RNA sequence: GUCUCGUAGAGGGGGGUAGAAUUCCAGGUGUAGCGGUGAAAUGCGUAGAGAUCUGGAGGAAUACCGGUGGCGAAGGCGGCCCCCUGGACGAAGACUGACGCUCAGGUGCGAAAGCGUGGGGAGCAAACAGGAUUAGAUACCCUGGUAGUCCACGCCGUAAACGAUGUCGACUUGGAGGUUGUGCCGGCGUGGCUUCCGGAGCUAACGCGUUAAGUCGACCGCCUGGGGAGUACGGCCGCA
RNA sequence: UGAUUCAUGACUGGGGUGAAGUCGUAACAAGGUAACCGUAGGGGAACCUGCGGUUGGAUC
């Protein structure tokens, strides 16, 4: 119910799923959506307008914080990297830095075993 | 990547641009190629495969401005 | 692993003069230094099996040069391998 | 030959993000490509230089 | 009787300390048959990335030519004196005594 | 060095010893002795109390400091030696000033090697300091769980503990049990490990070798009468109940710790 | 073959340390989904997950550099730092004086899996369990998951352990590259290792082609139709 | 009292040949999960799975 103004959305975007948190600046959450929630499964929920749809449903769960400005920091290869960001900036948020924070493990782990379909 | 857009540069315009930063840091195809394991074995093989491309398409190229077609 | 003044010591001790570098008790001589100083590295370091490998490079080295000695002027080998401390 | 310490010398061979860029673009010789290397990876020990942008 | 190069990064709030510091350490040097070649204070940097939640911390270089022992010896000075957060010490072919790029 | 027996009897085929040619071969040092007669495992009500106890070989006891607070004196180790009442080997050591005490022997230790005590001793296996003043990380024994009271954790062959925090009043201990405990930084501890460690791989290799140490043998509640042990009775090898203690406490998983009054220093449990 | 001076190198053994990431633990914000697939379901979640922020624990591997690049007898070797240590190459000389080449038997090294004892265990994952697919599905796919993968010491002694090409030496047109030395005045030479093409010649052909599968010499290993069979029996070795 | 050799033995192990009945479809094309090598575990069967290795893999 405190204004923020200046918050950040992060953008989780797999290869099956989109999810978007709006937080302010030191990490708080103030609403999400997910593609998964928005109506979409299967095949639909792993599409950019899927993405989408769960960008603009992050925005209306945050009208009430009376957010102005968004930085964003996307994470993953899904196909909702861009639709998020293009639906964020249509719903009045204005956009001040995108950034890029895909984990990349400086080797890590081992990874799971090839796929043989 | 880190993109800061500066005043009076429209969305899509820095739109643009982060795309091209990330691109050119290969971040996507990084990801892509750590989702499963490659045997050591395997990632030796298609090294050797794509340099073994690399060079005998350019040794056909060097063949193909010294021929005529018609 | 020899240094210098370690080397050039054994060098005067068994040449000729100051530069006979090819004398085989020289030869012999700085073979067994660096044989002998050897001895200290793979008590600890049991598994450095490459290192050892130039180590037994050494000992037959050793072994082909005493056998052309023994074969050319037996009185050289006696008093080589009785300076030197060594079995055969 | 290269040192760690020379710090304007060696933010030429890194990108952005930090990383070292390879010597097929920047043109350098293979011998001095990996004295680059060994150079750049012991500033970002000393925290001279940055291992990701994301610092 | 090999040359060394020797950085050592300081706790800024024990900044204070690094004069004491730093002729404390030659004279181990020093009263060991040892030169020093080069001495350097570089002061209060920006890290390139935080270290023990720091963002910035007090640089040292050093170039000596000392033996072996009195380098084991330092080197177990600096890591267990809580004041110095990071150091390193590096062989060198020969001795350095030229200014260095931060001076 | 860890030894096996040559099989020239069944008694013999599987014993392994552990054969330490450093530790002294000559009598204790005498004024460090006491005697300390056996018990059969009986209280003063003359009953026996804990179970599987008695004979054994004849033991003298050897005054151990465990407080180590002769602090500021150096001591040079003299000699290792057997100590039958604990499983480490423990070291004569001579001060400075003339006075002779035992140790508990630390890996690496021998003689000839100097040790210290005291908030200025170095950081060397077998110096003693408070844990204030030792950093973080360190491996430990013998410590102390109250200031002065002297060591009682991490006493046994081959044992240590690692000092992993330090918050305030307090360091944060990883015992040999995996319990993460806590303890005060003013108590002591010896820098290093208990040393023997290949005490654990002794091998008896006959029933009289547990009777020269004392160990009666085990007779199975199942192997009973109903009127011995709830495990007792039935017609051929029989059993059909949920195994407990000869006193009918289940014995494969029930926890008994029930200690509210130190419950505030134990930071996680082994388990 | 020895000595002198220097050069490059993931060559080996030991110790230390750094940053990224995964998992787990605690706490803050926050709320109905998450995860997964071809589609699903099992699974996880209102007992507050997933997402996001802070702190901690721990193990394993070292992004970029990175390369038909380098080193090593082969197997193999990749962050950074120190300590111990092997080999190769080059330039000028000096020194020894055939001290050489090959090698049955012998001995040593020898990927991965596996075995023994003691540790360790994040991630991955034989076996195993469940969910699917299917006529069935003891599989491929999904959710989990134990040995094992990691460390110390010992054993095992095998791989399409391959260039399917034994080691050493000499000789015989060329072209374009890589890498690492060195001489001379970017230009001209001269060494080492290495990639691709191709001439004569060779080859059943494919191809090889100065790093030969060309032309010769020295020594060793091995083959003699397919199956039975690298099996049986015996010996030796091995804990198996 | 041993060694060696020949004959024979309830039962049992795999092998060859014939014939084709039953069960599947492992390999040959990318053979429909690239094949194969060593090893280990599992499975009515061909085989499947893990780990490393090879190209004597199609496509790109
Ligand atoms: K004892
Ligand atoms: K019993
Ligand atoms: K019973
Ligand atoms: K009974
Ligand atoms: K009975
Ligand atoms: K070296
Ligand atoms: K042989
Ligand atoms: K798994
Ligand atoms: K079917
Ligand atoms: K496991
Ligand atoms: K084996
Ligand atoms: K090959
Ligand atoms: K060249
Ligand atoms: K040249
Ligand atoms: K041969
Ligand atoms: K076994
Ligand atoms: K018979
Ligand atoms: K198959
Ligand atoms: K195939
Ligand atoms: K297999
Ligand atoms: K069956
Ligand atoms: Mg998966
Ligand atoms: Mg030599
Ligand atoms: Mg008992
Ligand atoms: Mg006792
Ligand atoms: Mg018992
Ligand atoms: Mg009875
Ligand atoms: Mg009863
Ligand atoms: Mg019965
Ligand atoms: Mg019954
Ligand atoms: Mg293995
Ligand atoms: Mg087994
Ligand atoms: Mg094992
Ligand atoms: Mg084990
Ligand atoms: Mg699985
Ligand atoms: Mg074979
Ligand atoms: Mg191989
Ligand atoms: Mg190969
Ligand atoms: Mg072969
Ligand atoms: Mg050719
Ligand atoms: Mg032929
Ligand atoms: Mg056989
Ligand atoms: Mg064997
Ligand atoms: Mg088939
Ligand atoms: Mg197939
Ligand atoms: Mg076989
Ligand atoms: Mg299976
Ligand atoms: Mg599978």
């Amino acid at each position: 119910r405190k204004q923020v103004s200046d918050g950040v959305a992060h953008i989780h975007a797999s290869f099956n799923n989109t999810i978007v948190t709006i937080t302010d600046r030191q990490g708080n959450a103030l609403g999400w959506a997910t593609a998964g929630g928005s109506g979409f499964r299967g095949s639909r929920k792993s599409t950019p307008f899927a993405a989408q749809v769960a960008a603009e449903r992050c925005a209306d769960a945050v009208k009430e914080y009376g957010i102005k400005n968004l930085e964003v920091m996307v994470k993953g290869p899904g196909p909702g990297r861009e639709s998020t960001i293009r639906a964020l900036n249509a719903a009045g948020f204005r956009i001040t830095n995108i950034t890029d924070v895909t984990p990349i493990p400086h080797x890590g782990c081992r990874p799971p075993k090839k796929r043989r379909v | 990547p880190v993109i800061k857009v500066r005043e009076n540069e429209p969305f899509d315009v820095a739109l643009r641009r982060f795309k091209r930063s990330c691109e050119k840091a290969g971040v996507l195809a990084e990801v892509r190629r750590r989702e499963f394991y490659e045997k050591p074995t395997t990632e030796r093989k298609r090294a050797k495969a794509s340099a073994v491309k690399r060079h005998a398409k350019k040794l056909a190229r060097e063949n193909a401005r010294r021929t005529r077609l018609y | 692993s020899l240094s210098t003044e370690a080397t050039a010591k054994i060098v005067s001790e068994f040449g000729r003069d100051a530069n006979d570098t090819g004398s085989t008790e020289v030869q012999v001589a700085l073979l067994t230094a660096q044989i002998n100083h050897l001895q200290g590295h793979f008590a600890e370091h049991k598994k450095d099996h490459h290192s050892r490998r130039g180590l037994l490079r050494m000992v037959s080295q050793r072994r082909k040069l005493l056998d052309y000695l023994k074969r050319k002027d037996v009185a050289r080998y006696t008093q080589l391998i009785e300076r030197l401390g060594l079995r055969r | 030959e290269i040192d760690y310490k020379d710090i304007a010398t060696l933010k030429n061979y890194i990108t952005e993000s930090g990383k070292i860029v390879p010597s097929r673009i920047t043109g350098t010789r293979a011998k001095y490509q990996r004295q680059l290397a060994r150079a750049i990876k012991r500033a970002r020990y000393l925290s001279l230089l940055p291992y990701t942008d994301r610092h | 009787m090999r040359h060394y190069e020797i950085v050592f990064m300081v706790h800024p709030d024990q900044s204070e300390q690094v004069p004491g510091m730093i002729e404390r350490y030659t004279a181990a040097i020093t009263g060991a048959e040892g030169k020093i070649h080069r001495l350097e204070d570089w002061g209060r940097r920006q890290l390139a990335y935080p270290i023990n939640k720091l963002h910035k911390a007090h640089y040292v270089l050093m170039n000596v030519e000392a033996p072996q022992e009195v380098i084991d010896e330092l080197e177990t000075t600096f890591r267990f004196n809580d004041a110095v957060i990071r150091s390193m010490v590096m062989r060198t072919k020969h001795a350095v005594t030229e200014a260095s790029p931060m001076v | 060095a860890v030894v096996k027996c040559k099989p020239t009897s069944p008694g013999r085929r599987h014993v392994v010893k552990v054969v330490n040619p450093e530790l002294h071969k000559g009598k204790p040092f005498a004024p460090l002795l006491e005697k300390n007669s056996k018990s059969g495992g009986r209280n003063n009500n003359g009953r026996i109390t804990t179970r599987h106890i008695g004979g054994g070989h004849k033991q003298a006891y050897r005054i151990v400091d465990f407080k180590r607070n002769k602090d500021g004196i150096p001591a040079v180790v003299e000699r290792l030696e057997y100590d039958p009442n604990r499983s480490a080997n423990i070291a004569l050591v001579l001060y400075k000033d003339g006075e002779r005490r035992y140790i508990l022997a630390p890996k690496g230790l021998k003689a000839g090697d100097q040790i210290q005590s005291g908030v200025d001793a170095a950081i060397k296996p077998g110096n003693t300091l408070p844990m204030r003043n030792i950093p973080v990380g360190s491996t430990v024994h013998n410590v102390e769980m109250k200031p002065g009271k002297g060591g009682q954790l991490a006493r046994s062959a081959g044992t240590y503990v690692q000092i992993v925090a330090r918050d305030g009043a307090y360091v944060t201990l990883r015992l040999r049990s995996g319990e993460m405990r806590k303890v005060e930084a003013d108590c002591r501890a010896t820098l290093g490990e208990v040393g023997n460690a290949e005490h654990m791989l002794r091998v008896l290799g006959k029933a009289g070798a547990a009777r020269w140490r004392g160990v009666r043998p085990t007779v199975r509640g199942t192997a009973m009468n109903p009127v011995d042990h709830p495990h007792g009775g039935g017609e051929g090898r029989n059993f059909g109940k949920h195994p407990v203690t000869p006193w009918g406490v289940q014995t494969k998983g029930k926890k008994t710790r029930s200690n509210k009054r130190t419950d505030k220093f134990i930071v996680r449990r082994r388990s």
